[PDB]
């Protein structure tokens, strides 16, 4: 399966909106799922499909896609949102699960 | 629904490890059981997975011939066996429930996601005392 | 003790035995008919995961059959091929003379396995399985049947839908719908034959099918185009 | 007398049955089994179809007990039995013209 | 009423049928199947045999259509059905002594 | 009229037969074959049981000859035939009210 | 719709249903009989190469049978054993209860092969094959049968002739008559059972038989002793 | 020609056909019954070595059956498994629909071998073998049957006794009674089921049984406790 | 009932002998056929025996592997075959019908006896001329 | 099977009663059969079971048992009774036929 | 009815030849197909023949082991194969339809004849250039 | 099969009758068939059985047999009748087709 591409690190001022992107072939005709990973914890599903999220996720997290690019928007990023974030899709030509490299989101709380 | 994985497994290179995962609150049904690998300082690698309904397995190319994934529906457990362990295989191995989903209302959309994650199993491979 | 209905003045009156009425005129045996009716006409659920719940296995009881002269067309009928986990057959071969029900709009063919504990599968409500002009107390392997009842009185194309299942004989039965040989969707009780066929066309048209040797199973999002207010086959 | 007590009732009965020209009657030239059927449609005139569905629903218990009691594997005799009982009830034993019992007029 | 219309007619009917003494009736001592038959010869008195051959020739079409319509593999019920219809035609429904319909004399 | 001519006779007839509540009538919930039987006891009132044993002893020859003559492997038709002959004897052909032959009263 | 004949005053009258006649007196069921008659009594050809033309194979149609109480003696009856060219059987085994016709003067037993395209061999004219007190719509393998029809009314040695054939199920069917295991003659439609038996005696008496391991086939000269003016069995 | 009895005033009168009596009132077919009675009720011997003498083998005669609506409880019934000396089965498998007689106090099960010359075992006196609501002219293998007759009219635990025999189909038939797998006693016509069961208890209690791998056969002393004056089952 | 045995058999050591016994007046039925040995100057040794009904055989320990006992019910005869004859085997061999009997009247008693005896067969084993 | 024991020789005055014994395990719960053997003759059954004898045996021969000991009584022994006598029983633990050693009964007729 | 044979076959010694014959206007039926040989300057030798109805073959003694004769009823053709050709085998080979006939009228007579002949196939065997 | 014998050559004056013979065992209880062979042509059936010929053969050709000798008679032999002639029968003891050696019939037309 063709790999997804992500920029390794993003910094956001506390209280500001940040955009985390993902690119690749597995995004051309599908939607990416996004996960939040806290240190020493399993990835937590944040957003998926075209328009929704599981309960427990605050209304700061939403997203969209176009072409072969997908993104997660975190509005009013909180100190509590510092996390690694990952995009995930499926490459149907090989039927392989594909993760992007993720990104480290740094919230500039200090 | 929860997934419970086994505790840390520490072995020397050349050994093999079998990592279990138990479902709780649900049977596996027709959902996909997938394993991924979190090496220290790294992102998430897909290793492979199964569909207990049919008993089939698929693997990421880098683990073909090294990894076997099976399950037992009478216990709703799944197991991942790794052969020929090397120090580069030190990682936390995660068990997750994968849903391949089709949206049929209005516009048609396809996506996949992992809904249920286990806590992860640390497997350490080292010749050290 | 079997009642016999008599139709006169477009009215159905059950004829009593204790009270002899000279008015009933049976001139020939051609006025006596056995007619098979389907349970779907009473509004029962017809969808596979909802109807296999009405059937079950037992031992120590032999099968019996009766014949028909006429019957109702079916919207839905079934064809089962169920094996034990070790490969042994669950259902008996049909005996000579048994053929599938002659007119069905849809055939729900189910291939699968399960804990087939008894000798025969019997209807739990006392209803009969309907074959070509024969009502039976048991299900025969591989032969299409309608589900129904019989009354006694004094006077084309079809679509096959394929399904698979595991744990067929118990409450935790899982069902899949086939799209292609390697492509499946999860089945739910909310999916009518029309929904399922539209779902099948959507998948082939979108191209989201297995393109390898392994199998793919899709789940259907809980939000569906619920345009029908639990309408009956006949509205 | 029969009143339908089912959750729903389909009032349109689309039915099939088996009730000849040239060589068609000869099995070598005539239709194969899928083709030996005819058809028609009955409407629920005066509630007749719904009453009929209910009759079949009541009939089932008597019929299952009947079958439990026999050794025939394939019972084709039910309607002939009915014709015999129908007629015995009126003409078995004796007919008495002066009574209410015999279906005869003077 | 039946007039033979066949190319040729054999006017001599040599027939067999199955219509007892001591232990003979017991299957252990009685005759084997080849020997359970009797026989006789009928002559064409007043054209009766030729008329009969023609009846069988007309009967065949009705019988083949009848069989097409059933599910019984071995039908042994035809003559019992005829006895029932014979009698129902005269005594089913009601008898009216004053009419032309009931086979009863005053 | 039947007088027992057997070496011994058992005057007490302990019999079984097959002649329903809730779900019991449904084969999935009802009794298995060993349990579908009922029973009772008849006493030799006025010599009835011994007379009956003798009837069965006389019946056997007629029945074996009957079976020899057929091709049915399983004959279930004997009592229906009797009902038909019973009734034909009285009402087949014609009824004559003024004669000794028809079972009808004026 | 099946007619029932009534015999009175040695006259056969078909009884109508629309017109009720009080005169017919059915006192018991013993007066009702099913009688089987042979087609040979109507003058049809009986010779093997002329009668196999009346039979043929079809698929998709099931067999049926009816019983007899009495029937005609046959001058001619048949017994077939036909295989496909690959050794597979053409005709079905007879079911339990079927036995050969009880009284035949000659039995024409035919062993051979051919293009047995259908499932069963059916009579092309609608006539029935007659077995021991059973009329059938199909031919069963290895069992002797007469060819005929049945009417419904209100009231020993035999010779076996052996034949062989190829291309049994088609128009180009070749037939031989057996004299000995290695000795055959060509069969023609002009050769009656008496001719053939005289022909068999002539060959043994003259000694012109195979005296080796291979087979010999003789043709019969077209000039034969045509002393019979197409006489019927009964003259 | 089959007689039909009529019961009135607790009196059994056979109904004539030549004399028509208007008094018999048949209102429904539910008044017509076929009842099976046992031969033991006429005082015939029931003991195994005395009753196998009434059965025997023949070929060329087909089996037939009839049904019952009711019948007598049996004190004694039998179950045979007889083989030829070369291991081939003597008796045919029972066809579908045949089950053992429903109520017996004792079952005499006989396992053995002999000169089973015919195709089927038939009753020599013309009596029928009785199965679950079916009378048959022949004995089927492995299925329990009562021995009896049938009349036509107008209106739990059991003990198994095992035996072995050789030369079953001839006059020089030897019989043993089983006590244990390796322990036998000789059987004689003087030993009733009660005697035999007391004999079985005596042997286990005394301990005189085989304690090795080979078989032991005991003879019973001719002096026995003859307390019963040839009493009938019912005294 | 009588039992008829074969006449004298004289052989040199190393040979084998087959001694027949024929029943007369009765079949063997289910009775035991037993053989015993009478050496000159000695008492009676049990050698072994059979039950023709079942075809089974039992042997005295000193003859196990040396003696075979069989029968043929079509002739009601029995045969005893001895292998590896030695001079110590010179004896008269007797055929007898053995009844194992249970007394069931009153008190219960058990006993066995030989009811019918043959005349005996002399078998001599010697290298002498 | 456990062997039966007999005393090799017994002498009886002509006309006197003699008792011939047999002992062993096979007699504990059974009865012994007794045989008379004349020179050059097959053993002849004399007495068996608890209380009887075959016909042809004169009323001189009778016997009994107790414990593990059995005996044959010959009353009024005759010269004609000189014979070897044997006891016989069965050892049911091995199912072996067991004979005792017999005894020679000498009748002192001269 | 006609029989059509193949054209000339010229080969060196040691070779084999397969000579065909096709029926026209009739099937072979149950008639005998026979082959004869016409060597230059010689009379007519019988070589052998078949009966297509049964598939059997017979050969003249001088060609046993050298000649194979077969047929195919789907084409109504027959073939004669000769092995180990030698120069003495140069000849015209003829295909003919043989009738074995019995006269049954009046006097009884038997005779055979060849009714239909092909044109003949010349087979030449020679080492010459 | 036993061979048939023929005289290798016969000359007939034009217009005269000629008799061609054949002898052997295969003629004892059968009739010979006769063939006419023209140079470079297949043998043509001329006469067979006891009394007949195929059409196309002129009424010059007829024949008979007796004992183990058969013959063909050509009456009024024509120049056109110059041909090799052969007899043919079957030796039923070996079931072999047997030809005679034939004869060359020379018609002395010049
Ligand atoms: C003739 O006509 C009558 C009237 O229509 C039919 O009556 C039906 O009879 C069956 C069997 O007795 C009834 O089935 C039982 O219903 C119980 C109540 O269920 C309610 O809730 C469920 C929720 O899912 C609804 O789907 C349902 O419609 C009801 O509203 C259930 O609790 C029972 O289940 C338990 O028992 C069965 C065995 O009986 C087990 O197999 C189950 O696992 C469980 O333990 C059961 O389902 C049915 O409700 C009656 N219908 C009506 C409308 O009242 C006759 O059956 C019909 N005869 C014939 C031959 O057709
Ligand atoms: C009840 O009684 C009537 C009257 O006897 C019978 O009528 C026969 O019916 C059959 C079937 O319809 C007729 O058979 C057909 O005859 C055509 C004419 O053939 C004439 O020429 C031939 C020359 O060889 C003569 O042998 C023949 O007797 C006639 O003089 C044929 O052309 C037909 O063949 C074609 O169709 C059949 C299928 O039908 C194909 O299988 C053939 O290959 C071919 O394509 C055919 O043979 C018969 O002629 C009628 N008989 C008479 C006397 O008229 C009923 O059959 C009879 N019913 C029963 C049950 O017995
Ligand atoms: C309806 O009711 C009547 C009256 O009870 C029954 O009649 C019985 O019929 C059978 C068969 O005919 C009779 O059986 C024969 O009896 C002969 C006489 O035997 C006497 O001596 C013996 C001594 O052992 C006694 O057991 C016996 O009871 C008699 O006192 C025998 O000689 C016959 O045997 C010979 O023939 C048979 C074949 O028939 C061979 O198999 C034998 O090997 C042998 O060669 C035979 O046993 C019987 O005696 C009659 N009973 C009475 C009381 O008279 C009907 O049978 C009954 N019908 C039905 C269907 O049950
Ligand atoms: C699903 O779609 C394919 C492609 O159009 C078609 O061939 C198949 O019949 C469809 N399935 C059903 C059940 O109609
Ligand atoms: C229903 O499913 C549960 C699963 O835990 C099982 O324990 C129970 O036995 C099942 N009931 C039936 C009737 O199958
Ligand atoms: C043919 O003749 C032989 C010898 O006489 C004879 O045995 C055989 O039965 C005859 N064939 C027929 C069909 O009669
Ligand atoms: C009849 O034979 C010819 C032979 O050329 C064949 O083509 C034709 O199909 C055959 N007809 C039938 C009805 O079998
Ligand atoms: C068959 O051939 C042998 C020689 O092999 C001969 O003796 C015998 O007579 C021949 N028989 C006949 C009938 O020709
Ligand atoms: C014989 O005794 C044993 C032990 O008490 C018992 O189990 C067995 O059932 C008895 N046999 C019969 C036929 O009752
Ligand atoms: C009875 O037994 C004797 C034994 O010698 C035997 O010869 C005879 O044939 C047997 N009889 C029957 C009818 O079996
Ligand atoms: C069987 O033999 C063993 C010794 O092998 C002994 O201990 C046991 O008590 C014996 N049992 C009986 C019932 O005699």
């Amino acid at each position: 399966g063709s790999e997804l591409t992500q920029d390794p690190a993003v910094s956001v001022a506390l209280g500001q909106t940040v955009r985390i992107t993902c690119q690749g072939d597995s995004l051309r005709n599908y939607y990416a799922s996004w996960y939040q990973q806290k240190p020493r914890q399993a990835p937590v599903l944040v957003f998926y499909g075209k328009n929704n999220r599981p309960s427990g996720i605050p209304d700061r997290f939403s997203g969209s896609s176009s072409g072969n690019t997908a993104s997660l928007t975190i509005s009013g990023a909180q100190a509590e949102d510092e996390a690694d974030y990952y995009c995930n899709s499926r490459d149907s030509s090989s039927n392989h699960l594909v993760f992007g490299g993720g990104t480290k989101l740094t919230v500039l709380s200090q | 629904v929860q997934l419970v994985q086994s505790g840390a497994e520490v072995k020397k290179p050349g050994s093999s490890v079998k990592v279990s995962c138990k479902a709780s609150g649900a049977t596996f049904g027709s959902d996909t059981v997938t394993w991924v690998r979190q090496a220290p300082g790294q992102g998430l690698e897909w290793m492979g997975g199964i569909i207990p309904f049919f008993g089939e397995a698929n693997y990421a190319q880098r683990f073909q011939g090294r990894v076997t994934i099976t399950a037992d529906k009478s216990t709703n457990t799944a197991y991942m066996e790794l052969s020929s362990l090397r120090s580069e295989d030190t990682a936390v191995y995660f068990c997750a429930r994968q849903i391949n989903e089709m949206a049929t209302f209005g516009e048609i959309h396809y996506y996949t996601y992992m809904d249920v994650w286990g806590q992860g199993t640390l497997v350490t491979v080292s010749s050290a005392s | 003790s079997i009642p016999l209905g008599v139709i006169h003045n477009s009215t159905l009156q059950v004829s009593d035995v204790d009270k002899l009425v000279c008015r009933d005129k049976l001139s020939s045996t051609n006025q006596l008919r056995s007619v098979g009716l389907n349970l779907e006409g009473n509004g029962v659920a017809t969808d596979v995961p909802s109807v296999t719940k009405r059937w079950g296995f037992r031992s120590g009881v032999p099968p019996k059959v009766v014949n028909y002269e006429a019957g109702e067309w079916a919207e839905n009928c079934y064809n089962l091929e169920i094996k034990k986990p070790d490969g042994s057959e669950c259902l008996p071969a049909a005996p000579d003379g048994i053929r599938g029900f002659p007119r069905c709009r849809y055939v729900h063919k189910v291939s699968g396995t399960g804990p087939c504990a008894g000798d025969f599968a019997f209807h739990k409500e006392g209803a009969f399985f309907l074959y070509d002009r024969l009502a039976s107390t048991v299900i025969y392997r591989g032969t299409t049947f309608a589900e129904g009842v019989v009354a006694f009185l004094i006077l084309y194309y079809s679509t096959t839908i394929r399904y698979q299942a595991t744990g067929f004989g118990t409450n935790e039965t899982e069902y899949l719908f086939e799209v292609d040989n390697l492509t499946y969707v999860q089945l739910e009780s909310r999916f009518t034959p029309q929904f399922l066929l539209q779902l099948n066309e959507t998948i082939y048209a979108s191209g989201k099918r297995s393109n390898t040797t392994g199998k793919l199973i899709w789940k259907v999002n809980p939000e569906i185009d619920t345009t029908i207010g639990e309408w009956a086959f006949w509205e | 007398v029969i009143v339908n007590a089912q959750p729903k009732c389909n009032p349109n009965l689309h039915y099939w049955t088996t009730q000849a020209i040239g060589l068609a009657w000869i099995p070598y030239f005539g239709p194969a089994a899928e083709g030996i059927y005819t058809e028609g449609l009955m409407h629920n005139q005066d509630g007749l179809i719904c009453g009929l569905r209910q009759l079949a629903n009541e009939t089932t218990q008597a019929l299952q007990l009947f079958l439990r009691a026999t050794t025939e594997l394939r019972t084709f005799s039910i309607l002939n039995r009915k014709a015999i009982d129908f007629l015995l009830q009126r003409w078995g034993g004796t007919c008495h013209i002066l009574g209410p019992d015999c279906c005869i007029e003077p």
